[PDB]
């Protein structure tokens, strides 16, 4: 009895030719979710990737396009509308480092709720230790002591494996180090194999975080793609 | 400040509290006389033959 | 109705020692996690402390570890922070808080402005 | 001045409580032991629904019990024949993150909201056939969480600014605001008469406001969590929650208490959605655990399971007649159940 | 003595072949009856699962039917040649589609994004429509310049090199992904929780793993590396080609559809579903 069915199966094909086509974007571009908090100058890395290419910030870095997502406008009660953020494939979590006040402890306990949820256990976590100058200055003139706020910072080494930038002194990059080893002990006290982090220490005069973010962005998904062989 | 807050919460209390209730035991009646009134016509209860079914 | 009632505090020279009790009613207690936060002089809200559910993992801030002990009990129903060697910048409303979610690891909002699940309070004044 | 207004809110709550105790006189353990148990509520997916790249969050029936609208996080509103499994329409969103999806009473308009904030309502029924944006209603300085069509030119919306409100489409302001919650209000549920709704926030916490004029008429408490769903009871007079803390609960409105609890010790995952039958025997709820579950209403036990979900349960709903079942989760399926 | 030798050879190598036939036809059943397995690796994973049952049919048709036609005329029937004819185009396919799996696998660790379907129907005519570019010629070749002798006899090697020199650069480029797959997974290892010796033990078990799927054995030990042949060392080096060839498919169904911890989750979700509905 084809007289209108057939037309119902014609919209259909429509509809699914239509939803190809959007599934051969939506699946060829990385939607990154950006986290952070005030004074973390976030927003001027926003406003960095966006001149030189919630809140919706395109780019496109080798051929490859991000959307990044930065929340604006909402209440600081995130246990509800992080959810929608389990299928991101990357949370860029930019935390000012020179802000110790004793603002790192807040940004380690945030990152550690971030880590630690049963919805983010697969999203690996992009971590931006902003505004390095600062830290650099705060940290020659001497006046803050980071041993005020964490004491065992007193027992505290250079890593053997520290690339230090030349030129630099060794109370700074103790220093960087130190808050780098911070963040990484919440990063592998849980979540084994399954997601990492990425550490990095950016700036606002500094010009690679685009390329920063897709070297993270290509090695997690390579990491997935071998995951799914059962050959890492 | 928190005064007006503290007085709206306290006039909604005080508005809220004086109502009308009744006993449990009678909204649990009506709740078991609207379920058995309507059994009948509930497919979930009673599952429908498969000839009036539209997604058999 | 959830309920988090905190008591014990009040003002002592530095150096000093207190205990501030916490007693919840209105849900089970052994099954999410506690913990203690504080708000200060100079507006903001800061985790202090935290427990799990059983007890046996705890964790401490930078600036009181060391200082401060934490226990609950879930037989009565209570959460206790035990204070020693008060410092002048300790002066704060302690709030006895909880995030919601049982059986979890994650602990969201705790330090929230407008928090649901935290108690009123104590003074701690040196 | 502040202390004493403390001690008479909380002399006022403990009034109110013993009120609530002594207006208890028995309880649904022995009013309804002597009824016979439904049995085993069987059920079998007789269709699946495909289509959705990214999770589906939402869903609302039609009122024809033929018609589906599904918002998925891809930036897609679609809207299936459940009957043949024919995709009526497709919808792209100017933002990705969807969290709530109405369909109209009488099928003219579909409405959507999230993490913009704004609550874009589509007309269907359009002269040239292809579906635009009608109206864009802005105002919530949170995550619109759930809306629904309490009639044409009128629409009901809860959001993250911890408010409800009830909107003029044509002029496009909200004519009245709902406050009083102090956490996230997750769910709505119109009530049969459209005169009365109820909503349940982010701080175990649910209330009755007037839609006509305009203030909380009754509040409950009782659940341990955040409320993640609610929906009326079919008589009215009743409504469902459910909540982070594994459990649901069944209120009165004119009991104003706690009234049935809805729990099972190996159940430790949330519930994220909660609807009842066409007799209200049955109320169904979607779980963490990526299946959902058929309770009897009146007994509180489990009379039914539904599997075949890989992932978290999302939304639920049941047809106008009853006929039908659905459920979509956040493996990008929905599925018809009957 | 050489009989017993032989005899011993025949009977692992059917062995081996019957227990493939069965592990893949099973493996198969398990990725097309599930309904949520079907990612394109999957479907790249039951093509060359097909691939593997047609030759091992086809293998066994030409021993077990020959065999029993010219013991208990076939040569010149024009039958054996369309038979030889279809072992060469079955041989060529599992060989192409041993190199397409590698193909898709150097796709997915350095090329970002493809079109899943354009590329997905490229895939499978790489995988059953090349073999017979070159199957093809060399039968009409071996029509018009060489007798009919069922077509069993190389006599002149021009002949033949048409139909080994597209294995050749097949297996040559399964061992050059399989070189770089290796060099991803050390640098991914070697940057990680620097972890401890397991880098040993965890890079021995994926070259393990991998070696059956990209079919890396004919580069190992079958005509480059000092295997060889000579008055005892030809028996070990027929005996382990002809073993490995046999238990290929036995190993690549184990390791990809019951070793696989998709397979194994799906499996227990069912097994709970089954319990909660009865």
């Amino acid at each position: 009895q084809r007289n209108e069915e057939k037309a119902q199966r014609e919209a259909n094909k429509k509809i699914e030719k239509q939803l190809q086509k959007d599934k051969q974007v939506y699946r060829a571009t990385h939607r990154l979710l950006l986290l952070g908090a005030g004074e973390s100058g976030k927003n001027t890395i926003v406003k960095q990737m966006r001149i030189l290419h919630i809140f919706e910030t395109k780019f496109q870095v080798d051929k490859v396009n991000f959307h990044m997502f930065d929340v604006g406008a909402q209440r600081d009660e995130r246990r509800k509308w992080i959810q929608c953020f389990n299928d991101v494939t990357a949370i860029i979590f930019v935390v000012a480092s020179s802000s110790y006040t004793n603002r790192l402890q807040a940004a380690l306990k945030l990152f550690d709720s971030i880590w630690n949820n049963k919805w983010l256990r697969d999203t690996s976590v992009i971590l931006f230790l902003n505004k390095q100058d600062l830290l650099a200055e705060k940290v020659l003139a001497g006046k803050s002591k980071i041993e005020d706020y964490f004491p065992e910072f007193a027992r505290y080494t250079t890593p053997e494996d520290a690339t230090p930038e030349p030129g630099e002194d060794p109370r700074v990059t103790r220093a960087k180090y130190f808050i780098r080893d911070e963040f990484l002990r919440i990063s592998t006290a849980s979540g084994d194999g399954r997601h990492y982090c990425y550490p990095h220490f950016t700036c606002a005069v500094d010009t690679e975080n685009i390329r920063r973010v897709f070297n993270d962005c290509r090695d997690i998904i390579q990491r997935m793609h071998l995951r799914q062989y059962e050959l890492l | 400040a928190s005064i007006a807050q503290a007085r709206k919460l306290v006039e909604q209390l005080k508005m809220e509290a004086n109502i009308d209730r009744i006993k449990v035991s009678k909204a649990a009646a009506d709740l078991m006389a609207y379920c058995e009134a309507h059994a009948k016509e509930d497919p979930l209860l009673t599952p429908v033959p498969a000839s009036e079914n539209p997604f058999r | 109705q959830v309920q988090l009632q905190e008591s014990g505090g009040g003002l002592v020279q530095p150096g000093g020692s207190l205990r501030l009790s916490c007693a919840a009613s209105g849900f089970t207690f052994s099954n999410y996690k506690m913990n203690w936060v504080r708000q200060a002089p100079g507006k903001g809200l800061e985790w202090v402390s935290d427990i799990s559910q059983s007890g046996a993992s705890i964790s401490y801030t930078g600036s009181v570890k060391g200082r401060f002990t934490i226990s609950r009990d879930n037989a009565k129903n209570t959460l206790y922070l035990q204070m020693n060697s008060l410092k002048p910048e300790d002066t704060a409303v302690y709030y006895c808080a909880r995030c919601p979610a049982p059986f979890t690891r994650d602990c969201f909002d705790v330090t929230s402005t407008t928090y649901a699940y935290r108690g009123q309070g104590t003074q701690v004044t040196v | 001045e502040l202390d004493q207004l403390r001690q008479e809110a909380e002399q006022l709550k403990n009034q109110i409580r013993d009120a609530r105790k002594a207006c208890a006189d028995a309880t649904l353990s022995q009013i309804t032991n002597n009824i016979d148990p439904v049995g085993r509520i069987q059920m079998r997916t007789r269709r699946t629904l495909r289509g959705h790249l990214a999770k589906i969050y939402a869903m609302h029936w039609g009122t024809d019990s033929r018609l589906l609208v599904s918002a998925s996080q891809d930036g897609k509103l679609i809207i299936w024949d459940s009957y043949t499994t024919n995709k009526v329409h497709a919808i792209p969103l100017r933002s990705s993150w969807v969290m709530t999806c109405a369909y109209a009473p009488s099928g003219n308009y579909v409405a959507c909201g999230g993490l913009d904030n704004i609550c874009s309502i589509y007309n269907l029924k359009t002269r040239e056939g292809n579906v635009r944006v009608s109206r864009e209603l802005a105002g919530h300085t949170g995550y619109l969480s759930c809306c629904r069509f309490l009639d044409d030119n009128q629409i009901v919306t809860s959001s993250g600014d911890t408010t409800c409100a009830l909107w003029d489409i044509e002029t496009g302001q909200q004519t009245t605001t709902f406050t009083g919650h102090t956490g996230d209000v997750m769910s709505l549920s119109l009530a049969p008469d459209t005169r009365l709704f109820v909503s349940g926030a982010c701080d175990a916490s649910a209330k009755l406001w007037d839609v006509r004029e305009g203030m909380c008429r009754q509040t409950f408490t009782g659940h341990e969590s955040d409320i993640n769903a609610i929906c009326f009871f079919p008589n009215g007079n009743a409504f469902a929650t459910g909540s982070d803390d594994a459990t649901c609960r069944l209120f009165d409105l004119r009991a104003d208490q706690e009234l049935m609890t809805y729990s099972h010790d190996n159940i430790i995952c949330g519930i994220t959605s909660v609807s009842f039958s066409k007799s209200g025997r049955l109320l169904l709820a979607g779980y963490d655990d990526f299946n959902c579950n058929v309770w009897d209403a009146l007994k509180a036990d489990r009379a039914g399971v539904l599997a075949g979900h890989d992932n978290r349960v999302s939304c639920l709903g049941v047809t106008d007649d009853g006929m039908a079942v659905a459920t979509g989760s956040w493996d990008s399926f929905l599925k018809i159940w009957n | 003595s050489p009989e017993e030798q032989l005899l011993f050879l025949y009977i692992i190598y059917t062995v081996g072949y019957a227990l493939s036939f069965s592990a893949l036809v099973i493996a198969s059943a398990i990725l097309l009856g599930f309904r949520h397995l079907h990612c394109t690796r999957n479907y790249i994973h039951l093509n060359l699962f097909a691939s593997f049952i047609l030759r091992a049919l086809s293998v066994f048709i030409k021993d077990a039917a020959l065999k029993w036609m010219y013991s208990t005329s076939y040569q010149d029937s024009l039958s054996c040649r369309l038979v030889f004819l279809l072992m060469q185009y079955c041989v060529a396919a599992n060989y192409y589609w041993l190199l397409v799996e590698g193909v898709y696998l150097y796709t997915l660790l350095a090329f970002s994004v493809l079109s899943e379907q354009w590329i997905f129907r490229l895939y499978v005519s790489i995988g059953w429509g090349v073999p017979l570019l070159f199957v093809v010629p060399w039968g009409i070749v071996k029509y018009l310049y060489e007798d009919e002798g069922c077509w069993t006899r190389n006599s002149n090697m021009n002949y033949w090199l048409i139909i080994r020199l597209p294995i050749l650069f097949a297996i040559g480029v399964n061992f050059l992904i399989f070189v770089r797959v290796i060099c991803i997974v050390v640098s991914k290892l070697k940057a990680n929780l620097m972890c401890k010796t397991d880098i040993k033990c965890r890079l021995a078990k994926s070259t393990l793993t991998l070696i059956p799927l990209l079919g890396t054995h004919e580069v190992i030990f079958a005509f480059v590396m000092d295997e060889h042949a000579r008055g005892t060392l030809r028996f070990i080096k027929l005996f382990t080609e002809l073993s490995f060839t046999s238990f290929q498919g036995l190993m690549v169904a184990i390791l990809y559809c019951f070793v696989n911890n998709e397979v194994q989750l799906e499996f227990r979700k069912s097994w709970e579903r089954w319990r909660l509905e009865h």
